[PDB]
């Protein structure tokens, strides 16, 4: 039908769960502190 | 049936596809044995009018699926003219640096002709002005091995 | 959970009489059926009470 | 290139001579005789194994026979391929009306609505063949193939596509090529005797066709009226749409018919539906012709569809 | 042992049944299989490593 | 009956399921218990329907629990020695009594481990040249395209459209078919547009009959006569025959 | 120029510095390594540890080309080990349950527990059950579970009854020291099945299992009719080839998201279509084409032809469309499920489509580096191994319906693909191939049997035609014919012959009739009869003299007479009455070409039938498909058959035996090849030419045909068959039993090698002596295989394209 | 502007019987969940 | 299920993140 | 007693991948229902042959049935009144470590060591 | 049960004519008693 599909421009087709470009590649490269424990 | 198909064709030359496809819904859901191809023609004309060149192709493949009713040569002309008007429909400025893109919507045209050959609607039984752009597209996007 | 459980889901083409019949139907079991506590999920910065 | 020796060897020989003719040679004539004789006998694979030795171009009759053999078995596939091998590949030798007629027959016996239309499509041609390569088809052959297409389709109830082919019939005004073939023959009789000839409505109504087709007028019209009044009684029935057919007035039947379904020429529908596989129904199976030409007029005439519509139901409009 | 390859018709047995050499012949007909006849019976080696 | 006989949709609820690709192979038998009386049987996920609540997300079947807004939108704080608040008292304990007071608890470690939220991750040049996780409709605006250090992760729709249009479509990509296979002609079709068999000799059946015919048509016995065997000449050795050892 | 792309936008680095700290600037005798970092290396390992690149999932690094280093495909942007694992994943395991071999084998045991054989069909090596589990199930002696030793029962009992303490299974004994191992393992009560575990099996089980697994790799019907993920109609496996696996790892993500957005739209289109179609299905929504296709059958299930209306086909098409929508919406649901956060394209169960890895083509090659011409040793020691890699990825779109428009959208990724990356499209699409009656007949065996001679070498091209058989679909009417007599002659029903010849009402002589394919007595073209050409009646009334005479009386071309006629061509001299009697038949008759032959019943269908052993005329009618009364009428009225050896089958038979194999190539189409050798053999009188000397068998090992094969079978004695016949003829000439009493059936001693009957053969030997003591040679010269011989050696193994070695050809 | 075509099963769905869905109830080919639905059973409508 | 989507995601030009 | 075409149509119906029960019209529906009613009046076990809770009881065999709530069916306002008079009887009847231990093994250690108090007070 | 084998057994002609009409399954669909409609699987590569 449309050579450029619907789901890409359609705001009605916009993901309620579109988790964006910097979001995951930022919250991923973190490493939460290795010292949660006083001893370990 | 002529009244319902003219309901559709009047809405289709009005531009009110949101009402024409509604008529078609009532029909398909109630009297599909009484839907002929002139009503699908009303759709392929009205979506062409409202530039809904996605719904146009949707119903063309719908009809390639449902080979009942058979697509009159007017319907093949309708859809091909839709695709050519659409492939001349030009994109925006942020898209128009490298070329006029919807020229690619002139790629299905040969596949349209294949589905015509398989639906039994002779391509020579078109218009010559429309066959002008279509022979152009066949030397544009079409090649033999 | 209980609504899909016994199948009291809302219906696309349902009318008002069926709607409120189903409503008072589900009210009967919900108000009488235990409320599930393991589902009680504490979100961000929420107090677990 | 990929195909270098074959393509350039083909084209460095075997070209159309300025006489406009196709390259038919000397050493391929006996092999062409072998092919045409075998295929006419019906030995399809034998003729095909021999065709496998066609080095130069075959004359058109070789394709005529190699497609002709396919008719009884219904080899639409083998037949379409025999057509395409000369069509556009061998200077369009295969683009001749009788080869198209054979392949159309195969489409009939294989029961192929889409192959009937493909063959009518090659018949219609385009500019490239019809003008550049000048492989056109004689208008009488155009008409014979078009009548075969209509005779297939309106016998196969394919109303939309039959109406399409008849649309081209109307466009070319070959509706009357039947009677005109009849008069051209009648006059090849008069001229062969040595008598001068004449072209007018007189010879038109004078051919046997409209003489015998004007007598069936009450028979066809009564049937048409009765079919559409019992259909409405079936499905409202106090009135019909159909105008007054003057029953006992056996004269005003066909003019009443054209006033009733003026979208098509019943003069040509009745003179087409007369023959039923080379069998004159109007001499032998006259009720068959009656229910045959009636089916044909009811399908070719779009107005017939209107007054044969069903009672649908009425959708009330709506607001949120 | 030195056994004569014998094959009895589907007519001699008091129950007819399609016999396996005839099936071999039907298969070497369908898929154009050359039947090498000097193929000795004592040489049905298979490539163990493979 | 052959491996199953399957029926209409009938409501159920899951009482036992394993996400493990080992505990739950292909296909993943959903051990379910239906709504009629609670009959427990294993029916795979092919015969299950979920009440989607959204058309997109990976888990459509749970809602969208809205969370509390913060007017201090960038002023939140997160302890990191325990991010997940696992170190808290949810109930007063019987060991709560021996608790030495907040005296000498000088630097209550959580108060000195909590971070404002901005701190945990940095917006580094990878984030300033970060490439997208979708097919961008156009990057004309991308004046940071190449000199600034960016390259798209996915060719944009626009340049895909250019690359589709600029070039044709081969007619041998459609594979229409309504007639069937032509058993007799299509293979013996014209010698130019012929189906050259390829591979072994055992596929050249027409050409080989042809080769026999040509070779007999040219090669005379008055030429193939003299051609000797090895034995027909070896015959005249003083020892033409001696058994191998 | 083309040298101007090689320009530059800065100013250069200026060599205005001194050597950095501890750079190896050459003093007198410092052995200098320019490469090693002068500080960061000598910095002790007690501090720094042996890391030379971050501790981070190795799939983030790529081994550089030309640089003995390793760089990361994302340019130094890192994601730590804990991004390559589930949250809090134990040892960063995929599922915290088991390790790399624990997962696979828990899974094998589970797949076996849910294994179904009627479900395994049509699947490749995936439907193959557990090799060890299926085998331990298959074993015989594992059917019995040995009990515990009675001493062990007494021992456990002296502990439990007498000694008043319970014995525990190892999973129950608390081996722990400080904390109590409670709860105990729930396995503390598993049974013991010698039929399940331990894994015991037999060897033919192992072998047949593994080789069957191996051979059935390809036999994958990828388009089943399953629900959801295993259901498809057209499988496009686009295998993208790239020089670097990171190129194709990201390329496949690009194309997989492109085609997920495509496939989503194309099934959104097809799905709205299907929905609006299924929308209003009832007895008032249907086509005549579909009824005429639903009811184009001569008989069905009720013992009577089925009439399918608009509604019996309505439920059919609605069930089908329910199936298609279920599969389509399963697709779309897989097409929305991958999100930027946790998209897993290496598992289809989550995503449509899924990028299947393909093991890379890898061309490791030893090669010298030195050009020393004197020493081979110093070339050898210089051997460097280098690899031409070419990795791939396979995108599997299993779409349940072929959409040429989507395929159009797929083909032009062939252009927007990335750099040094290409695409092979595998399409596996369901089709319809018709089997059909006239042309591909399921007739009885012929009368004449096609022995091994008809399938010899080059018989594939000389002795056979290219099937199918051309059957003369035009039948000539006999003079005194009837309407039902031509049907009783052609094996058709009268009305079906009417309907395949619907242009006639009453049959006149000399006409041609279209043979319906439903006819069972249709004759092959050019029947087996060499047509006669007698010189009894010319127009002269005495003899036919010239040559073109036969051209006209036979209706052929002159080169079909003068080719087919070799002998008479040299005896007639265009006159004939100078025909020399050395070739008798050629002067009195001129042998007809095969091209003008004619076929009829007595040359095509067999007049005679073989009698079985237990054949009653009831069974003869049941076989040759006529009436027992017709058989007793055309068989001189015989009663019992064991008193005959043939049977006359009258032409009333609908399914008659044919006289020769209808596909066989008649010898005439081969004489017309050997014409000039035929002509010269006739003209030069070669009675024969011997191929071997007359004493050929006196010397066994000199004369070995390029066909001759080993072990060379010995010449047979009288009755060496078995021990009963051996003692009967050879030891006790007066023994009671003729031979070991033999089943009247077939003993395929030579198993499974189907061997030529009438050929005296050996079986594969038993005693390991006869191979030592046979005359069998060893493979001395080069070692060829007809396919491998293209590559000419192992070391120089050639390949046309860099395809994967695990390539699953469509 | 057209919505994203819902993934909802319009085929397996149990929908409220309109007067113009029961005006044809004696004619439709449906399954036994359609006839034996708990919510709007349709066999009881047919038998009444 | 974004609230007031018919004015925000559909008809608010800048997706509700951009202030014009 | 039935032509082989019907059994062969049956094996052809069955040898599929996912065979589906096709939809029916209501005459056919009710017909089959009544068929099976009469048939389930035959094929049932005696405990299900007269009074059962569903049509395939006494017929379906390997059914993993989940039937543990027997007291939960009871109106819990009666079970409160039930245990109020049962557990105090237990508490005053015997003194052991056979209720403290059960509380401890189900985890109720707070109640368990205190049950030990009343078990020493017994 | 005979009603069932009626509701369910789709003759090969109907199966092929449904899958060609609505699933665009290519290849002709035969109506003569000879023609056996066989759904096969054709696999090939198209490397450009």
């Amino acid at each position: 039908a449309t050579n450029i599909p619907r789901s890409a421009w359609d705001p009605a087709h916009f993901n309620t769960n579109w988790s964006d470009s910097y979001s995951t590649e930022i919250a991923a490269r973190r490493h939460w502190p290795a010292k949660k424990w006083s001893i370990g | 049936i002529s009244t319902y198909e003219l309901v559709m064709l009047a809405l289709s030359l009005q531009g009110n596809m949101k009402e024409a496809e509604s008529v078609f819904s009532f029909l398909r859901r109630h009297h599909n044995e009484h839907v002929t191809i002139g009503s699908f023609n009303a759709l392929l004309l009205g979506h062409r009018e409202c530039r809904q060149f996605d719904r146009c192709d949707a119903i063309w493949q719908e009809l390639v699926d449902r080979r009942w009713p058979r697509a009159s040569t007017l319907t093949a002309e309708l859809y091909l003219r839709s695709i050519v008007d659409h492939s001349y429909t030009p994109t925006s400025g942020p898209l128009q640096r490298f070329g006029n893109i919807n020229v690619v919507e002139k790629k299905k045209i040969p596949l349209v002709l294949a589905q015509m050959d398989d639906l039994g609607i002779p391509r020579a039984h078109l218009s010559r002005p429309l066959m002008d752009e279509v022979e152009d597209a066949l030397r544009k996007f079409h090649i033999y091995k | 959970r209980i609504a899909l459980l016994h199948g009291l889901e809302p219906v696309a083409n349902e009318t008002a009489q069926e709607r409120d019949a189903r409503r008072e139907k589900l009210d009967e079991i919900c108000e009488r059926t235990p409320f599930d506590e393991r589902e009680l999920h504490t979100n961000d910065d929420e107090m677990q009470v | 290139g990929p195909f270098f020796q074959e393509d350039h060897y083909f084209r460095r020989s075997l070209r159309l001579n300025r006489d406009g003719t196709v390259p038919t040679a000397a050493h391929e004539a006996p092999l062409m005789r072998k092919i045409v004789r075998l295929a006419q006998r019906g030995h399809l694979k034998a003729a095909c194994e021999e065709y496998r030795r066609v080095t130069t171009v075959p004359p058109v009759e070789v394709y005529r026979a190699l497609t002709a053999c396919c008719i009884p078995g219904g080899l639409i596939a083998d037949a379409v391929a025999i057509f395409e091998d000369g069509n556009s590949k061998l200077f369009y030798v295969a683009r001749d009306g009788e080869v198209l007629h054979n392949v159309m027959r195969c489409a009939i016996k294989a029961k192929n609505r889409v192959r009937v239309m493909w063959v009518y499509n090659v018949m219609r041609g385009r500019y490239y063949e019809n003008v550049i390569v000048r492989a056109e088809i004689d208008p009488i052959w155009r008409y014979r193939i078009a009548l075969l297409a209509l005779e297939y389709f309106l016998d196969h109830n394919c109303a939309e596509e039959a109406g399409t082919v008849y649309s081209y019939l109307v466009e070319e005004d070959l509706l009357q090529c039947d009677v005109h073939l009849r008069v051209g023959l009648h006059m090849r009789e008069a001229l062969s005797k040595g008598k001068s000839v004449g072209l007018s409505d007189e010879v038109l109504r004078a051919t046997s066709l409209v003489t015998d087709v004007a007598t069936v007028a009450p028979e066809v019209a009564r049937e048409l009226y009765q079919r559409h009044v019992e259909a409405l009684r079936e499905n409202w029935s106090a009135h019909g749409l159909l105008t007054a057919l003057d029953f006992t007035q056996k004269d005003d039947a066909l003019p009443w018919m054209q006033q009733n379904f003026g979208d098509v020429d019943v003069a040509s529908v009745l003179r087409w539906a007369r023959f039923y596989h080379s069998k004159d129904l109007m001499a032998k199976d006259r009720p068959r012709y009656l229910a045959r030409a009636v089916a044909w007029i009811e399908l070719l005439s779009k107005r017939s569809h209107m007054m044969e519509e069903a009672p649908l139901t009425y959708m009330r409009k709506s607001k949120p | 042992g030195v056994h004569r390859v014998g094959y009895t018709h589907p007519s001699t047995l008091p129950v007819p049944c399609a016999q396996r050499w005839d099936l071999r012949l039907a298969r070497a007909r369908i898929f154009q299989e050359y039947i090498e006849e000097k193929a000795p019976g004592a040489w049905q080696l298979e490539d163990e490593r493979s | 009956n052959g491996s199953r006989i399957v029926s209409s949709p009938q409501r159920a609820v899951i009482v036992a399921y394993d996400r493990q690709p080992f505990f739950n192979p292909e296909p993943r038998l959903v051990r379910v218990a239906f709504q009629s009386d609670g009959s427990v049987e294993e029916v795979p996920l092919a015969n299950i329907m979920i009440w989607q609540r959204r058309y997109h997300g990976p888990e459509r079947t749970v809602g969208d629990e809205s969370r509390r807004f913060s007017p201090a939108s960038l002023r939140r704080y997160i302890d990191v020695s325990d991010p997940f608040n696992e170190k808290k008292s949810k109930g007063e304990h019987f060991l709560d009594k021996y608790e030495a007071a907040r005296t000498s608890e000088v630097a209550a470690g959580k108060y000195r481990t909590t971070k404002q939220i901005t701190e945990i991750d940095q917006w580094t040049r990878f984030d300033v040249s970060r490439a997208d996780n979708f097919r961008p409709l156009s990057i004309s605006h991308r004046r940071d395209y190449i000199r600034l250090g960016y390259m798209h992760r996915y060719t944009p729709w626009e340049w895909i459209a250019v690359q589709e249009a600029d070039q044709p479509l081969i007619a041998e990509q459609i594979r229409q078919d309504n007639i069937g296979t032509s058993y007799f002609f299509s293979l013996n079709r014209y010698w130019r547009y012929k189906a050259r068999p390829h591979g072994y000799i055992r596929h050249f059946d027409n050409e080989v009959r042809d080769l026999f015919q040509f070779v007999d048509g040219v090669t005379p016995w008055k030429q193939a006569q003299k051609i000797r065997t090895y034995w027909e000449v070896r015959a005249h050795h003083p020892m033409p025959q001696f058994n191998r050892p | 120029y083309y040298w101007s792309r090689y320009r530059m936008p800065t100013q250069m680095p200026k060599f205005d510095g001194p050597a950095p700290i501890a750079a190896p600037q050459n003093m007198n005798s410092t052995k200098t390594n320019e490469f090693i970092d002068p500080i960061d290396d000598k910095f002790p390992l007690s501090i720094r540890g042996p890391l030379v690149r971050p501790d981070v999932p190795e799939d983030q690094y790529v081994d550089s080309w030309y640089v003995c280093t390793s760089m990361t495909h994302h340019l130094g942007d890192y994601r730590p080990w804990s991004a390559s694992a589930p949250p809090n994943a134990y040892r960063f395991r995929p599922y915290n349950e088991f390790d790399a071999k624990g997962r696979e084998y828990v899974e094998y045991m589970r797949q076996f527990a849910r294994y179904d054989p009627r479900k395994s069909q049509g699947k490749g090596q995936k439907g193959f059950p557990f090799r060890d589990a299926y085998l331990t199930k298959m074993n015989e002696a594992n059917r019995t579970t040995p009990p515990p030793t009675l001493e062990t029962i007494m021992d456990r009992a002296v502990r439990e009854k007498h000694q008043h303490a319970r014995v525990l299974s190892p999973m129950q004994v608390q081996r722990d020291v400080g904390r109590s191992e409670t709860p105990l393992p729930c396995a503390g009560n598993i049974p013991v099945d010698r039929s399940q575990f331990p894994f015991c099996w037999k060897t033919e089980d192992w072998y047949e299992y593994e080789v069957a697994k191996v051979r059935n790799k390809r036999f994958v019907f990828e388009n089943t009719e399953e629900d959801g993920i295993h259901g498809s109609e057209v499988t496009y496996k686009i295998v993208l080839e790239g020089f670097w696996d990171h190129h194709v790892m990201k390329l496949a993500e690009d194309v997989c998201m492109f085609l997920r957005d495509v496939g989503r739209q194309v099934t959104e289109e097809k799905l709205v279509a299907v929905r609006r179609v299924m929308e209003g299905l009832t007895g008032g929504a249907f086509d005549p084409e579909l009824i005429d296709f639903f009811n184009a059958a001569r008989a069905g299930p009720f013992g009577r032809p089925d009439e399918y209306d608009a509604e019996e086909v309505a439920n059919f098409v609605r069930a089908d469309l329910k199936r298609l929508e279920e599969q389509c919406l399963n697709v779309i649901n897989r097409c929305n499920v991958p999100v930027p956060g946790a998209t897993n394209i290496y598992d289809p169960q989550v995503s449509w489509p899924y990028v299947e890895k393909l093991e890379p083509w890898v061309r490791m090659a030893e090669f010298w580096t030195s050009s020393s011409d004197t020493s081979f040793t110093e070339l050898e020691m210089s051997t460097a191994h280098y690899e031409f890699r070419k990795y791939f990825r396979v995108i599997i779109c299993k779409l349940p319906f072929q959409s040429t428009e989507f395929e159009k959208r797929m083909y032009d990724i062939r252009h927007w693909l990335h750099r040094q990356t290409t695409c092979e499209f595998h399409t596996i699409y369901r089709k319809n191939v018709i089997h059909d009656g006239s042309v591909f007949p399921t007739e009885h065996d012929p009368a004449t049997p096609t022995t091994h001679d008809h399938h010899r070498m080059f018989s594939f091209a000389l002795d056979w035609q290219s099937a199918p058989v051309n059957r003369l679909s035009v039948a000539r009417v006999l003079e005194g014919d009837d309407w039902e007599r031509v049907a009783q002659r052609l094996g058709c029903s009268v009305d079906d012959l009417k309907e395949a010849n619907p242009a006639i009402e009453e049959l006149e002589a000399g006409a041609v009739l279209n043979v319906p394919g439903g006819a069972s007595r249709r004759l092959t073209s050019f029947g087996a009869a060499p047509r006669v050409l007698p010189l009894q009646n010319p127009n002269n009334g005495k003899r036919i003299r010239t040559w073109e005479d036969a051209a006209t009386v036979l209706d052929c071309t002159v080169e079909e007479l003068q080719q087919a006629n070799g002998h008479a061509a040299l005896t007639y001299k265009q006159t004939g009455e100078n025909g020399e009697g050395e070739f008798g038949p050629s002067v009195t008759e001129l042998n007809v070409p095969l091209s003008c032959w004619v076929s009829t019943a007595e040359t095509e269908f067999s007049p005679v039938e073989l009698v079985f052993a237990g054949d009653t005329f009831a069974t003869i009618a049941q076989r040759l498909r006529c009436s027992e009364e017709a058989l007793k009428k055309a068989n001189d009225g015989q009663s019992d058959l064991s008193h005959a050896r043939f049977v006359r089958v009258p032409a009333e038979a609908k399914a008659p035996r044919r006289l020769l194999e209808p596909q066989l190539r008649s010898q005439a189409a081969t004489d017309v090849l050997m014409t000039r050798t035929i002509a010269e053999e006739a003209a030069y009188g070669i009675k024969n030419i011997p191929d071997l000397p007359s004493n050929a068998s006196k010397f066994p090992h000199e004369y070995h045909t390029p066909t001759s094969r080993f072990p060379t079978t010995p010449k047979e004695k009288e009755s060496e068959s078995d021990w009963m016949a051996y003692t009967a003829r050879y030891l006790d000439k007066q023994f009671t039993h003729p031979t070991e009493p033999t089943p009247i059936y077939n003993v395929n001693k030579l198993w499974p090698m189907q061997q030529v009957p009438g050929k005296i053969d050996q079986t594969p030997f038993e005693e390991d002596q006869t191979w030592l003591l046979n005359p069998i040679p060893v493979q001395q010269l080069e070692q060829h295989h007809p396919e491998k011989d293209l590559q000419d050696l192992p070391f120089v193994n050639h390949e046309q394209f860099p395809r994967s070695l695990e390539w699953t050809a469509p | 502007s057209r919505e994203p075509e819902s993934s909802v099963s319009q085929a397996h769905i149990t929908v409220a019987p309109t007067v113009d869905e029961c005006s044809t109830l004696d004619r439709r080919w449906e399954s036994m969940q359609y006839w034996f639905n708990d919510q709007h059973p349709r066999l009881v409508i047919y038998l009444r | 299920q974004l609230q007031s989507r018919e004015r925000l995601i559909l008809g608010t030009h800048g997706a509700g993140v951009v202030q014009h | 007693g039935t032509p082989d075409t019907i059994r062969f149509a049956w094996e052809s119906i069955l040898q599929e991948d996912v065979v589906r029960v096709p939809d029916v019209t209501a005459p056919v529906a009710l017909f089959l229902t009544l068929v099976c009613i009469h048939e389930g009046n035959r094929l049932a076990s005696v405990e299900w042959r007269e009074s059962s809770s569903s049509l395939d009881e006494g017929i379906c065999s390997s059914d993993n049935t989940q039937q543990r709530p027997l007291l939960a069916l009871l109106n819990p306002v009666v079970k409160r009144r039930f245990v109020t008079k049962m557990v105090e009887f237990l508490l005053r009847s015997h003194s052991s470590n056979e209720f403290s231990k059960l509380l401890r093994k189900h985890g109720l250690h707070d109640l368990s060591r205190d049950v030990a108090l009343c078990e020493a007070m017994n | 049960l005979f009603i069932f084998i009626r509701l369910s057994y789709v003759p090969q002609t109907g199966l092929a004519a449904m899958a060609q009409r609505f699933r665009r399954r290519i290849g002709p669909i035969g109506v003569e008693s000879f023609q056996f409609n066989i759904p096969t699987e054709v696999g090939f590569v198209e490397h450009y």
